């Protein structure tokens, strides 16, 4: 079972 | 420096292990690539394949991970993206 995830550094 | 967890889908034990392995990684290596590599390899051995690790100060990412195997956190200015696939 999977999920998708997007992340973004603050700098 | 105590890690700052920004996002996670993970159990407590696995999280503490990742954070511990990642702190030790920073003392061992200077290059982001090598830091990521030692985290990835240790997790593969302890928790099974297949782990992927990104370590850096500037990146955006979009990934697919196994349920309960995702954490994104900072240690100081350095961001860590750690996740497992099948």
């Amino acid at each position: 079972i999977t999920y998708d995830k997007g992340i973004q550094t603050d700098q | 420096s105590t890690p700052i967890v920004k996002a996670s889908d993970i159990t407590d034990k696995l999280k503490e292990d990742i954070l511990t392995i990642s702190k030790d990684a920073l003392d061992k290596y200077q290059l982001e690539r090598d830091i990521a590599g030692t985290v990835k390899k240790q997790l593969d051995v302890k928790y099974g394949n297949t782990w992927h690790v990104i370590v850096g100060k500037n990146f955006g990412s979009y990934v697919t991970h196994e349920k309960g195997h995702f954490v994104y956190f900072y240690i100081g200015p350095l961001a860590f993206l750690v996740f497992k696939t099948a």
